[PDB]
DNA sequence: AAAC
DNA sequence: AAAC
DNA sequence: AAAC
DNA sequence: AAAC
């Protein structure tokens, strides 16, 4: 259960870099070989 | 044939963006992640929240809060999830709830509405839980509409209205609180010992009037404790609180030298800490974005009600700390305040509360905030916020009065086989 | 931005070409979480079962199953559970023909 | 008046004896404890077991499993409960089920 | 004997029941062994072959 | 949850002597004095 | 009345447990990828009955 | 031009994936051997379709 | 092509 | 629910 | 008479 | 439920 609030990234907004996550793992995609 | 049966759980990146924008206090979804029995939940949603532009230079600080909510599937199918679990393979599939034919009228579910017009009961069912145990207040009636489509444009855009910060006038004793208690005497005896008990009935009323009205809320008063599996409740993961800000714009042309324009970019970060899923459900993330509840024309309890007797302006404790709650209608608190409005409020509050002054000067100035006219209606319709009192503030745009541009960082750890085993007949 | 390339011998006479590719993450305004968009849930599709997932065919699926105005004539075989493997950017409905934003709009 | 809106946490004596008596493989109640929410219950039951007196010597040891489990009233009543503790005082009482006439209908 | 239950904390109002229950291991006059009552044995039945089974 | 059985209380079985339970505390009975 | 300590009589496998299990396959051809789905829907039943009932 | 960066949509399995393979079976038997057989061809045209264009 |  |  |  |  929820708690402490934290927003407060004190910080000019930066644009968005890049929707994939953190860490990642194993492979999603398969096209039938590289696709660049 | 041999098949493969098992999966070692590995982490799943399950991160996506989110563009966002909503009303100022109503609740919306901002991200839903469907979980699976046993598997593990962290979260790291970072963006920028901003407000739509608004009229003059910024002069108060909107406030922010962010919360992750867990809403087991049981808690919304009950015995049906039951028995599908059970079934398992030929279960019958899942009901689904019904929507306007409108591409914003599931919004309030943060998703686009499909052209079928419905979407999983769950991702309905769920939001109304959240709402019902932690947004309305306790003494109002629990939302209870069956399927999207019986909502108003705007709850179906924008998500649900919320409570203002709270007031005197914003939070006032429920509506049914009693001023009076009458113990049915004889003509010419009264019985010591029955008025004696007649006092503790009315404690274990009062109780239950002013603190529980709530189930799990009983229990607690009782030293006990209630699962969340008890009441139904969708538990709180994660809760954040921010206050927006930004900077102003300064006008250079020759009609605009001295005039503001107030640009509230405010970086923000969500953390929910790992989190174990006992069983299939949605993990909710909501957004709310509300200011001080500011009136232009509030006034000083004692500066709006007429002569004042000993028992107001004195701060005799016997007597506040012995008498029942004072009846006030919304005319001694504000300037246009419709008298028939009443509310109760404890004596003495006026002695531990004080409202925030707005000069005259600045009545129905655009681009403050503020709240221009008293709120009028029922006390419900009072304490729930009204996003048109903030039209006036912002320049007007397609976004709404606040939108949102964040990065969902998250991780599942599951375990399901990988896609290929998924793709590979052997 | 710096682009280098370390010293490279030449086996034999050739032409050394440089391309570059500008990009944005292809973001629909109209795209929905697959189990949100094709109706009634299964038990298939919603109970996260390694021996189902891990045993089945491609699943055949309609862009109309993920997009609001998909195509429901226009198929694709994604595999079982890619639905739980994966997750979409969300596009509020206010932001839907709103110029300025590299977003597919259909 | 002002009552006695307090009380403080005290250990309770709720010890009895049993005097018990079954069949073989049927499963019988042999005490139970109405809980209220938020005490802390222990227990140490001490006693003998014996069987009829058998038609000849000691061949094979039965065996005797004791079991102590908590219902919660929710899970009883449901619904009903859940209003009647909100309800309070006035709450409508709680149902009660019907019983044979026998003194022993309800061992 | 003795029958110990530990501290309990009592999260909600409810009633605490203890049961027993005594029984004798099942055996009976007449019971065979499998191999010994069921006709002419088997490869499937006698050798205990681990593929099989 | 349950879980270890101990009636394995090695002894000859001693008449039940008492129904007062182990730990006692405040006063129950009001009878209007003392009452052997 | 509870049950008897296990036994090969007293606790034999749940009482629709099944014993064989048909997939319904074309006249001159079975699709090699549905038997390998066949299989694994079975499991999946196999494991309600035995264990998670 | 180029291929999007992968999705469930910008990055479906290779359009001719096959879902189903058919063993042409006798009329009331089926060779448990050919089955085995089926199977491992079948592996490899699934990796060429997969990952081995 | 997160591969006996 | 700043609680005998 | 587990008592201001 | 002596479990990929």
């Amino acid at each position: 259960k929820g708690k402490k609030r934290s927003g407060a990234r004190p910080g000019r907004p930066q644009p968005l870099r890049g929707t994939k996550g953190k860490r990642k793992g194993a492979r999603l995609w398969y096209v039938g070989g590289q696709q660049f | 044939s041999n098949i493969q049966t098992g999966a070692e759980r590995m982490p799943h990146d399950l991160s996506h963006l989110g563009f966002l924008a909503g009303q100022i206090g109503r609740l919306i979804t901002i991200s839903t992640t469907p979980v699976i029995a046993g598997d593990s939940f962290e979260m790291d949603a970072v963006g920028a929240l901003r407000l739509s532009p608004l009229r003059r230079g910024l002069a108060i600080d909107s406030t922010v809060d962010i919360f992750t909510f867990y809403v087991p599937h049981r808690h919304v199918y009950g015995e049906q999830w039951i028995k599908f679990m059970k079934d398992g393979v030929n279960a019958t599939p899942l009901p689904t709830v019904n929507t306007t034919g409108y591409i914003d009228h599931a919004a309030f579910l943060g998703t686009i509405n499909p052209d079928t017009n419905k979407i999983p009961k769950h991702l309905f069912q769920g939001y109304l839980n959240i709402y019902n145990n932690y947004f309305k207040a306790p003494w109002m009636p629990d939302r209870t509409e069956a399927n999207p489509n019986e909502l108003n444009q705007d709850d179906a855009r924008y998500g649900f209205r919320c409570c203002h910060l709270k007031n005197i006038w914003t939070a006032p004793l429920p509506p049914e609180t009693e001023l009076s208690r009458q113990m049915t005497t004889s003509t010419t005896s009264i019985d010591i010992m029955g008025l004696q008990a007649a006092y503790a009935n009315l404690h274990t009323d009062q109780e239950r009037d002013y603190f529980m009205q709530r189930y799990r809320d009983v229990i607690s008063s009782f030293g006990g404790k209630t699962s969340y599996d008890a009441d139904n409740r969708p538990l709180l993961v994660m809760r954040s609180n921010l206050w927006a800000s930004g900077y102003d714009v300064d006008g250079t042309d020759q009609t605009s030298l001295g005039q503001f324009s107030g640009r509230v970019q405010q970086t923000y970060k969500h953390s929910v800490p790992r989190f174990f899923v006992p069983e299939h459900g949605t993990m909710f993330t909501l957004a709310l974005v509300r200011f001080p509840p500011t009136a232009t024309k509030e006034i000083q309890y004692l500066n709006a009600k007429g002569a004042l007797t000993y028992t107001d302006i004195a701060g005799d404790p016997v007597l506040y700390g012995n008498l029942p709650p004072r009846e006030i209608s919304m005319k001694d608190v504000f300037r246009s305040g419709d008298s028939s409005k009443k509310f109760k409020i404890a004596e003495g509050q006026w002695y531990r509360y004080a409202p925030s002054y707005v000069s005259p000067a600045y009545h129905l100035l655009e681009g403050f905030p503020f709240i221009q006219e008293p709120p009028s209606g029922d006390l419900q319709e009072r304490v729930l916020i009204r996003h048109h009192d903030y039209d006036q503030c912002f320049q007007s745009v397609q976004l709404l009065q606040w939108n949102s541009q964040v990065k969902f960082n998250v991780t599942v750890y599951r375990n399901l086989p990988t896609t290929r085993d998924s793709i590979m007949t052997s």
